[PDB]
RNA sequence: AGCCAGGAUGUUGGCUUAGAAGCAGCCAUCAUUUAAAGAAAGCGUAAUAGCUCACUGGUCGAGUCGGCCUGCGCGGAAGA
RNA sequence: CCCGCAGAAGAAGCACCGGCUAACUCCGUGCCAGCAGCCGCGGUAAUACGGAGGGUGCAAGCGUUAAUCGGAAUUACUGGG
RNA sequence: CGGCCGCAAGGUUAAAACUCAAAUGAAUUGACGGGGGCCCGCACAAGCGGUGGAGCAUGUGGUUUAAUUCGAUGCAACGCGAAGAACCUUACCUGGUCUUGACAUCCACGGAAGUUUUCAGAGAUGAGAAUGUGCCUUCGGGAACCGUGAGACAGGUGCUGC
RNA sequence: CCAGGGCUACACACGUGCUACAAUGGCGCAUACAAAGAGAAGCGACCUCGCGAGAGCAAGCGGACCUCAUAAAGUGCGUCGUAGUCCGGAUUGGAGUCUGCAACUCGACUCCAUGAAGUCGGAAUCGCUAGUAAUCGUGGAUCAGAAUGCCACGGUGAAUAC
RNA sequence: CCGCCG
RNA sequence: CGGUGAUUGGCGCAGCCUGGUAGCGCACUUCGUUCGGGACGAAGGGGUCGGAGGUUCGAAUCCUCUAUCACCGACCA
């Protein structure tokens, strides 16, 4: 299925632009433990 | 001794098979034919060159393979059996029926992976980083090292036009020219999304994080040879023109409108007071604006095409390269190597040859 | 010049083994059967067919065929 | 409505199972597919996805959606600042 | 926005769509401050001799490579893992070989273990030709070692120090 | 599993070192004073040969005794006369020694010849307050061989801290 | 005295 | 259309009239400084002067031709 991007009318480029699209933004994760790690409940209980 | 190609050409002689449905393009040459039984396809002469131009392009096709089919069994059949007698004048023939093969199954590899519209033609990678920051643009610098050092390993010229560096690391973009013969047929499979998941040097965290960079490969092309049109093509007609001063504005004919019946544009010119110099004014005019309906002939290519590049789903998110748990996968080929510091700094025939057979 | 005849063969000539068997083109442009018949000048075919012409006999019965140097002419030649 | 006839014979589903809120493990998949009322799950050892076994809830019903009041002392006269 | 007021600036009255799952108040423990006070270490100051320039030695990045194995990479990686790479080491590369295997256990068969040399090959290996045939007797056998076949499996300096 | 190759590649950039750029120094002769370690397929006297690295021979010692092993800076005497020079010891040609199956890739050392950059080093920057810095040599581990590295030992011996 | 960013 | 005056490093401009030797800032490169980037500092490197031909022993300069840009004039009926 389709995707709804996000830069309207993309000229030029068929991939330069999906790449500043949030599509390919960069995924970054939470580290634990690590300098950002607090949990204040966890997952379960 | 010569059993290393014995063994080298069989496993190259039914991947072909298996990436063309060896069983299956009998089944449409079998149909090809049914309707050549018919004695009355010659009533359609339109319909009839299409059938008889896919017929020898479905029988050459599968006799290349027939012929193959025997032809592994055979050549290793006539040293198999005489390594018995172990005669010398054995290993003279059985070469030659071998490279007589090996040309066959060449000119079926550069068959399907040729291929179409000035693919043999020099080329231009375009690599970005995106977005992400540090790590997306030391991703953007590692996929230049490893394309540099692929496209050189195989016999090309790399030629770095334009680039833009990283204020701390990396690059933002680059744009190399790879020149050699057949530079845009291996590159081709590269105009995607290449993933990259590790953990950053440069986070302060030492997070663990997923980039993403282009790699917009383009085969190079003559852009134009434009001159003036056909003069029939084109009407001139002369007016007077419309102003003030005297009475020279309104006695001769001094303006000129050059229209043109291919495209119905109407160039015009009053600027002069002489009609050869509006006619020679308004005749360079047009061809300006026969360069501007010929860029948005171009341009309007170039946004109907990439649409749908646009609207694929998913960018083209081609070869996961997940460097942190010491794998990388291909995305619409399958292939999978355990080897990440092989294929970063070269080694991409396993990524490419197995995606050139494959559409 | 007419009119009556033949206008042969391996020659599916390789060729790109998709075609060109003379017929879009590279060569070569042979030898054979021949009184002759281009390993083809038009037609005709995707390519082979099919229809003619070069060339060859019969017929007929006296002049004929293409160039050169020139004299006078014709077309080209439509305005209020 | 009553008597007689035969034959266990014709008759059990739906939701849920991280916390709230009763009820848990294995497998598949790996910020994908998906879930979701809130907080949020999924980045390779997911009680939260999907399936399986087990369990809990209601039961000819069981859930979702919508609407209303309740909790809300969250327009408070009762009953706030 | 509309009204009223104003010469104007604008005041006054005063919404909704939409969006977020919080925004906020006081106080606690830290950390930080180009806030304060006190105090110490070659920290500065006072000195001495270096490094940076030169040549080489060694390690690293890059580049090259068939391979230039891998790890270390602010301080706290860079004469580090290596208290020592010609072969070996050695994990890498090119080619030549091998599959219950170089090392381990179990089963069935052979053979005492070993010692002497030839030939082919770069060697691994591929055959030989020679020699020896013992310690305990169920005397279909031991134990030690070697060879072979069959499957459990061995093997991995492969991956993740998140 | 094996043979050859690579880890020693080299337009380059950085780190840590050693050697220097000299006259409080170089060379030549003579001469004084150490501590600590090691040694058995090891350390290897005396003697003889070789200019030398080393070789031959053959004692001693698993050692407070035998060997490695003459300590070097120092001091005496002579010359050099401030020049890229009698400084520097890079690179290189030739001839060798030893270890090892093997020294081409790629070992150390000796002899003869060669005689490079370097005349105290930009911005910058490091170590040290006492037997320390600095300088001078010695021994060990790893190891057949292969250190300027590391780890230890003693010689001389400061300057400065308001 | 100058002293911006993550 | 003529006439006027330019083209010099990646960019913006000096030197060109007066013939022999090309700079300035910024950007680039290496180093330093910082945990890192910018800023700062220390070293550097880069052009043969729009193209083509003349004059001279010699042309970025002096003439001539184009090529491009900019300014000005293109009036009277």
């Amino acid at each position: 299925s389709r995707y709804q991007h996000t830069k309207g009318q993309i000229k030029d480029n068929a991939i330069e632009a999906l790449l500043h699209d949030p599509l390919f933004r960069q995924r970054v994760e939470k580290n634990k433990k690590g300098k950002g790690s607090y949990m204040r409940k966890g997952k379960h209980g | 001794p010569v059993n290393n190609r014995i063994q080298d050409l069989t496993e190259r002689s039914d991947v072909l098979r298996g990436y063309l449905d060896y069983d299956a393009k009998k089944e449409r040459l079998e149909e090809v034919n049914a309707e050549l039984e018919q004695p009355d396809v010659w009533n359609e002469p339109e319909r009839a060159q299409a059938l008889g131009k896919e017929r020898s392009s479905l029988e050459a096709v599968v006799d290349t393979l027939d012929q193959m089919k025997q032809g592994l069994e055979d050549v290793s059949g006539l040293l198999e059996l005489a390594v018995e007698a172990d005669d010398e004048e054995t290993f003279n023939e059985a070469v030659a029926e071998l490279d007589a093969l090996e040309e066959k199954l060449a000119q079926l590899e550069f068959r399907r992976m040729f291929s179409g519209e000035y693919d043999s033609a020099d080329c231009y990678l375009d690599i970005q980083a995106g977005s992400g920051g540090t790590e997306a643009q030391d991703w953007a610098s590692m996929l230049e090292r490893m394309y540099l050092r692929w496209a050189e390993s195989r016999g090309f010229k790399t030629e770095i036009i334009e680039e833009s560096e990283g204020e701390v690391a990396g690059i933002k973009s680059v744009t190399i020219k790879i020149s050699g013969d057949y530079a845009y047929g291996w590159l081709r499979t590269e105009t995607g999304v290449h993933r990259l998941v590790r953990k950053s040097p440069f986070d302060s965290g030492g997070r663990r994080h997923t980039s993403f960079s282009s790699a917009f490969v383009y085969p190079e092309v003559d852009d134009d040879i434009d001159i003036e049109i056909n003069p029939a093509d084109l009407r001139i007609d002369v007016y007077r023109t419309s102003g003030a001063g005297a009475q020279h504005v309104n006695r001769t004919e001094s303006a000129v409108r050059i229209t043109h019946i291919p495209t119905g544009i109407v160039t015009q010119c009053q600027n002069d007071r002489s009609q050869h110099k509006n006619k020679d004014q308004a005749m360079k005019q047009m061809k300006a604006k026969l360069y501007e309906l010929e860029m948005q002939k171009k341009n309007a290519e170039k946004q109907a095409m990439e649409d749908n590049k646009s609207d694929i789903g998913w960018g083209s998110q081609i070869r996961s390269y997940v460097l942190d748990d010491s794998r990388i996968k291909d995305l619409r080929t399958g292939v999978e190597t355990r080897n990440t510091q092989a294929v970063l700094d070269g080694s991409l025939d396993q990524f490419i040859e197995a995606s050139l057979k494959a559409g």
